[PDB]
């Protein structure tokens, strides 16, 4: 594919 | 900001593209710097951002993927440059409804052979253990191309019915792999066949090969357009023409259309697409680059004209109407990397074909997408700010024990952390002990935190009955669920704050490097 952001995992 | 960065690979005309960057120089006063680095395809996405080059030449298989992580501008030619470049070459360049690329040029292997050593070529492949026979009996060989890159076996591999992603109404199905049916295993089979009996070297190269034919060694290669120039200098009696069946099926190559996109991050955008659209797209721009090595059939229609007029130019595109054009999906570089191994596994009998193509065939649909982690509740093993790579887990299909897993927590929240015990799995902690299905299970990923804890146990005493979406009578874990831990058990909220997680949460498994391997295998 979309081209944005890289997502976040919490860990 | 002053000048126009050019990454172009090192087999293609860099010199020639050299001549047309200096006429723009000489016009526009902007400097042109083409370079050639190694695996230039791979360099890319490392360095786009952390200002790589302006613009960047590759065929298009790979854009799609840069597209896809945001490494490239939406081009903006007009209507009458659309025009002057043939409509299937812009397909190949439109990823999501935009054009993400300039078409310069289709490329397809042909059979390449020595006219004096062979007059007449083989119409098959399964003449060519008995040619290469009458071959070596005068210290030459039949067949020598670059087993070390799939994209030069694949027209083989492809032949019986091999493929990559099947394309149906209107779409690639990344679910639907063609790598390990019968046509791929048969080719696949046969290149072994001829490597087992020493009609080819597993270890042959691209380097390799070129220098043989061109040495008048062997008789034939298998290679590109850009590959014809250096058979000119040789003053090799060369032939270029309709690769051999298979099977009785035409070899079927895969197409690729040599593109030229510019870097999202770029400043210099608009002098990117002058240079391109004004001073390479042109009948003097594509004749500097071809003259240094051949570029295959352009996509400018009026350059088109005269070249399609050698024979050459004929047989590549004779090949490629048996072939196919590339996909360009994000997926493509996974694919390429599975059959990469799959041939040399098979080449150098470290696996059998159906091994190698099983692998192959996994591998290539198995979809990989890049994560950031946030917070401290899996150090040491995962880091406050890590990328990693994560194996996007198929719908409803192989969780462990030890996997270490993202999941959506909420609709807003995605989380990691590892899977202690899986759907029927009896387990409960008693201290710092583990045990699952009766019998204590090590846990050597929490030995640094074992060794540096504050309190007495960092997990502690507790059974799957207690928790949250547990079977209240019984410490089996129940059907469809899983529970998890973060490896920092002295600071995690997970499974033993908020119980079992389900299986529907799962998005996939973090991917790990190893930091021991052979030195060679
Ligand atoms: O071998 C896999 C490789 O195939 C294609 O790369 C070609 C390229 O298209 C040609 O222009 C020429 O440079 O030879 C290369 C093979 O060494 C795909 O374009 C590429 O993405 C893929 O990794």
């Amino acid at each position: 594919g979309g081209g944005g952001a890289v997502p976040t995992a919490k860990a | 900001h002053h000048m126009l960065v050019i990454w172009i690979n090192g087999d293609k005309g860099y010199n020639g593209l050299a001549q047309v960057g200096k006429k723009f120089e000489k016009d526009t006063g902007i400097k042109v710097t083409v370079e050639h680095p190694y695996k230039l395809e791979e360099k890319f996405p490392q360095v786009a951002a952390t200002g790589g080059p302006d613009i960047i030449f590759w065929a298009h298989d790979r854009f799609g993927g840069y597209a896809c992580s945001g490494l490239l501008a939406e081009i903006t030619p007009d209507k009458a440059f659309q025009d002057k470049l043939y409509p299937f070459t812009w397909d190949a360049v439109r990823y999501n409804g935009k054009l993400i690329a300039y078409p310069i040029a289709v490329e397809a292997l042909s059979l390449i052979y020595n006219k004096d050593l062979l007059p007449n070529p083989p119409k098959t492949w399964e003449e060519i253990p008995a040619l290469d026979g009458e071959l070596k009996a005068k210290g030459k060989s039949a067949l020598m191309f670059n087993l070390q890159e799939p994209y030069f076996t694949w027209p083989l591999i492809a032949a019986d019915g091999g493929y990559a992603f099947k394309y149906e109404n209107g779409k690639y199905d990344i679910k639907d792999v063609g790598v390990d049916n019968a046509g791929a295993k048969a080719g696949l089979t046969f290149l072994v066949d001829l490597i087992k009996n020493k009609h080819m070297n597993a270890d042959t190269d691209y380097s390799i090969a070129e220098a043989a034919f061109n040495k008048g060694e062997t008789a034939m290669t298998i290679n590109g357009p850009w590959a014809w120039s250096n058979i000119d200098t040789s003053k090799v009696n060369y032939g270029v023409t309709v690769l051999p069946t298979f099977k009785g099926q035409p070899s079927k190559p895969f197409v690729g259309v040599l593109s030229a996109g510019i870097n999202a991050a770029s400043p210099n955008k608009e002098l990117a697409k002058e240079f391109l659209e004004n001073y390479l797209l042109t009948d003097e721009g594509l004749e500097a680059v071809n003259k240094d090595k051949p570029l295959g059939a352009v996509a400018l229609k009026s350059y088109e004209e005269e070249l399609a007029k050698d024979p050459r130019i004929a047989a590549t595109m004779e090949n490629a109407q048996k072939g196919e054009i590339m996909p360009n999906i994000p997926q493509m570089s996974a694919f390429w990397y599975a059959v990469r191994t799959a041939v040399i596994n098979a080449a150098s009998g470290r696996q059998t074909v159906d091994e190698a193509l099983k692998d192959a065939q996994t591998n290539a649909g198995a979809i990989v997408t890049p994560y950031t982690i946030k917070g401290e509740s899996m150090d040491p093993t995962l880091k406050d700010g890590e990328r990693v790579a994560v194996n996007i887990v198929g719908y409803k299909t192989g969780l462990e024990k030890g996997n270490v897993v993202v999941f959506h927590a909420n609709k807003n929240d995605d989380y990691v952390k590892r899977v202690i015990g899986v759907p029927g799995d009896k387990v409960e902690y008693k201290n710092d002990t583990l045990y699952v299905n009766g019998k204590k299970q090590d846990e050597p990923y929490l030995n640094y935190n074992l060794k540096h804890k504050q309190g007495d146990y960092i997990t502690g005493t507790f059974q799957v009955k207690d928790l949250p979406n547990a079977n209240p009578k019984s410490n089996v874990i129940p059907k469809g669920k899983y529970l998890v831990l973060g490896d920092n058990r002295e600071v995690s909220k997970d499974s033993r704050a908020f119980g079992l997680i389900d299986e529907d949460q799962i998005v996939g498994k973090v991917s790990f490097r190893f930091w021991s391997h052979p030195q060679f295998e």
